[PDB]
RNA sequence: AUUUAUUGAAGACUAACUACUGCGAAAGCAUUUGCCAAGGACGUUUUCAUUAAUCAAGAACGAAAGUUAGGGGAUCGAAGAUGAUCAGAUACCGUCGUAGUCUUAACCAUAAACUAUGCCGACUAGGGAUCGGGUGGUGUUUUUUUAAUGACCCACUCGGCACCUUACGAGAAAUCAAAGUCUUUGGGUUCUGGGGGGAGUAUGGUCGCAAGGCUGAAACUUAAAGGAAUUGACGGAAGGG
């Protein structure tokens, strides 16, 4: 309702979009596209140095628009701005995560949900929490209707998932990790290792979050944007 | 049954009808008797001796190969324990539960299970005292029991 | 008299089942006694579907879904015509329609 | 059925029962003689063993214990004694 | 050739928010709510107030320069209802018909892993 | 302000998976992993040989709320402060909010603590599912195309949480595979009841810091109170015409 305000302040304007400027956002080189869109900051006035306000921005953007295909439509990628040079501001990997509809469609009943997570450090000193999910499946010829695992099977499977994630993330850097997360090779490594314990469909690697970043070291950042 | 639980399972050995056994067995009574007392000299209870005779050697059960039972053979050869085997195992189970309870006081389940274990100990001790294989005034108390285990 | 052999809930061998909250009135109800339904819906509700399909930057687009599991007390489920009162002979039917 | 021979059940129907619920109870287990690779050294092993039975000549372990019947090792030749 | 913001429609009960930001979500363009278009506390969450708010956000985002929007529909969440209010579909269809372009619809309702405590008491909201 | 983004802190909770599924003596128990002891069922041609069933006295545990003394106090919130509704409304509705909610050391010892069905034993009808173990099947599937495995399928069996159909039978009926094998009345054992109030009240003990717990009458009063079904009448209950 427009008129119910008693006092707008206790005590007692010029257009703010002329004062702002555009900036093109660039992806790192482990992505088929670079141009994800545009962002706004103020003009870099004498007090402000608008690049510095514009440093800490995260833009989450779908893997389909980064990679062209539509098979990646349920994964989103967080891109952190990490240096600004002249209108084409340069980002870096900040985290993968799924979409709400994809996870809500996978989790059904009369099957067992199996999760694992590790907190492992990579070769160039980022600290990553990788999450993995998997779901039990029926055999063909199976006539009983639920197909649960026997909760030691789950414990063994979670051990194998944790050891595979830890083995792959040390000895990969982050750019190697993004180029591993794109083709879904971790999912196939898990399914190859766990088929001898229980069937276990839908073996997606869930979100990855950066937890502690190392110091800036600009050469490796400029190594991405060619 | 299962006097300190609600279980009603029926799982036991079903020994055969032949009291003279098994007509593929060629060994003599004295050989399995010396085997029994050899196993007893290295410190094994009658249960473990019977298990070893059943699996490694073919000894269906020692009462039908020899004439008497394994504990009678041990008692006659002079290697009988000071307290019977089931009493000893119940006392060492009790001493493990008490050591855990000293460590973890907030385990009310361990307190309950300890009461059950000591009830079983008193029932066996009353029976063994009434047949005089334990001397009267044999009493289970905890500070003595930690040492009767050795 | 005893109206249902199952006491109006599903609890044979627990003693206690941890409760949930009604989505409609915030009443505490045991999880076995509740009236659980699963509301699966497209987000665009089939009347805006043509306008958004022609307004998309993408062809072939997914038109994604919302998934929700609704937990109802007995009073709110009866009031919202989700379950209703049945005849004495027809209470024993467990099948969905 | 109201007339049946309880003294003479058929062999199939007695084989279907539990070992204690038959007419006279008896074991369904047995003994085997197992020969180990190399030295002849026949040894008799219980069918549900509970122990890692080895031949006296060498550590050539013949069976491993499980919840039921023992699992005989792979190069072994058994006969049901 | 297309420049994107994101749309961020928080359609609860008792009100409906249409709030466009840039792709980073820090820079805001044209946040207009449902209750800013009516004269009553009732119809703040009406579909009509929602379409008027979506229309006026569409106008200001076209005159700023944004052509297409990524839409994030949201309910209150937490320990509250989790279904979207009446103004959601109205606001979505209104900013679809206005001439903006659409892409990548998503639901962002905050779901808890066993949240703290729902209000109302154990007997609920007795009315 | 609300709304958006990036981080951080706090305390609580363990969603979806989650079921006529599991474990526990009950109360109860759902993030991962490590340690510490424990337990049931199964298997068993191991061992002891009646060591057993039930239980006055006595004993361990015992939701929530409550109490005592520290810590912690995010959310919800007895009391309270308030804004509406109303004839009235210190009730239902809204905004806050103390104690509490959490935890450690002590107490308390009650619940529609319910399956309103004590425990142990034997026998009496079928059936299909499922949980745990075992056995059998040249059975499918994975992997070293052949092997064990693991996961499924089929058959059997032991133990469990239950369900469906009959009514041998039982019952006042509702209903019940036990609530049957009870006038054709005796397998073992413990506890409780004897019309409704007065009354779980007085009084005396006894436990407790307290709040209270456990034992527990009588005078007097009354011709019914009650159970399960039936047919009507009504319903601010649901459908149909
Ligand atoms: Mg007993
Ligand atoms: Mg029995
Ligand atoms: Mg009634
Ligand atoms: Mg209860
Ligand atoms: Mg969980
Ligand atoms: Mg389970
Ligand atoms: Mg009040
Ligand atoms: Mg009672
Ligand atoms: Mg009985
Ligand atoms: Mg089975
Ligand atoms: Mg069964
Ligand atoms: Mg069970
Ligand atoms: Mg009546």
């Amino acid at each position: 309702a427009v008129g119910k305000n008693k006092r707008l302040s206790k005590g007692k304007v010029v257009d703010p979009f002329t004062r702002k400027e555009w900036f093109d956002i660039k992806a790192p080189s482990t992505f088929e596209n670079r141009n994800v869109g545009k962002t706004l900051v103020n003009k870099s006035t004498g007090l402000k140095s608008a690049s510095d306000a514009l440093k800490g921005r995260v833009v989450e953007v779908c893997l389909a628009d980064l990679q062209g295909s539509e098979d990646h439509s349920f994964r989103k990628i967080k891109l952190r701005v990490d240096e600004v040079q002249g209108k084409n501001l340069l980002t870096n990997f900040h985290g993968m995560d799924f979409t709400t509809d994809k996870l809500r469609s996978m989790v059904r009943k009369w099957q067992t949900l199996i999760e694992a997570n590790v907190t492992v450090k990579t070769s160039d000193d980022y600290v990553l929490r990788i999450f993995a999910i998997a779901f039990t499946r029926k055999q063909a010829n199976q006539v009983k209707r639920h197909s649960y695992a026997q909760s030691s099977h789950i414990r063994a499977i979670r051990k194998v998932i944790s050891e595979i994630l830890t083995k792959e993330v040390q000895g990969s850097t982050l750019a190697q990790l993004t180029s591993k997360l794109i083709p879904e090779v971790i999912n196939k490594e898990i399914e190859n290792a766990t088929k001898d314990i229980f069937p276990l469909q839908n073996i997606h690697v869930r979100k990855v979050k950066l937890l502690k970043q190392p110091k800036f070291d600009v050469g490796a950042l400029m190594a991405l944007h060619g | 049954g299962r006097m300190h639980s609600a279980g009603k399972g029926i799982s036991s050995s079903a020994i055969p009808y032949s009291r003279n056994a098994p007509a593929w067995f060629k060994l003599s009574s004295e050989s399995v008797i010396e085997q029994i007392v050899k196993y007893a000299r290295k410190g094994l209870t009658p249960s473990q001796i019977g298990v070893l005779l059943r699996d490694a050697h073919g000894v269906t059960q020692a009462r039908v190969i020899t004439g008497n039972k394994i504990m009678r053979i041990l008692k006659s050869n002079g290697l009988a324990p000071e307290i019977p085997e089931d009493l000893y195992y119940l006392i060492k189970k009790a001493v493990s539960v008490r050591k855990h309870l000293e460590r973890n006081r907030k385990d009310k389940d361990a307190k309950f299970r300890l009461i059950l274990i000591e009830s079983r100990i008193h029932r066996l001790a009353r029976y063994y005292r009434t047949v005089a294989v334990l001397p009267p005034n044999w009493k289970y108390e905890s500070a003595t029991a930690s040492a009767l285990v050795n | 008299p005893k109206k249902r052999a199952s006491n109006g809930r599903n609890k044979k061998g627990r003693g206690h089942v941890k409760p949930v909250r009604c989505v409609n009135c915030s009443k505490s109800i045991p999880k076995d006694k509740a009236i659980k339904r699963m509301a699966i819906r497209n987000i665009v509700e089939a009347a805006a579907v043509r306008d958004l399909s022609e307004a998309s930057v993408y062809p072939e687009y997914a038109l994604p879904k919302t998934y929700n599991k609704l937990h109802y007390c007995v009073s709110c489920a009866i009031h919202a015509r989700i379950v209703r009162v049945r005849s004495r002979e027809d209470r024993k039917n467990r099948a969905p329609p | 059925v109201l007339v049946q021979d309880l003294l003479h059940p058929t062999a199939a129907s007695e084989a279907r029962k539990h070992k204690l619920k038959t007419l006279v109870q008896g074991p369904r287990s047995y003994f085997l003689d197992v020969k180990c690779p190399g030295c002849l050294n026949i040894t008799t092993v219980f069918s549900h063993a509970q122990t890692a039975v080895t031949c006296e000549s060498c550590s050539t372990i013949l069976c491993t214990p499980t919840g039921g019947k023992a699992k005989l090792s792979e190069g072994t030749s058994f006969r049901r004694k | 050739s297309q420049v994107f913001g994101v749309a961020r429609i928080y359609a609860s009960f008792n009100d409906t928010f249409v709030h466009v930001t840039d792709l980073s979500g820090k820079e805001t363009i044209a946040r207009v709510t449902g209750g800013m278009k009516v004269k009553a506390d009732r119809d703040e969450s009406s579909p009509y107030a929602a379409m008027l708010a979506a229309q006026d956000v569409a106008a200001k985002c076209k005159e700023v320069g944004i052509t297409a929007v990524h839409v994030k529909i949201r309910a209150t969440g937490g320990t509250r209802t989790k279904t979207p209010g009446p103004g959601g579909q109205a606001a979505l269809r209104a900013l679809a018909r206005s001439g903006l372009r659409i892409g990548r619809i998503e639901d962002v309702t905050p779901v808890p892993s066993d949240s703290t405590r729902k209000k109302g008491g154990r007997r609920g909201r007795r009315l």
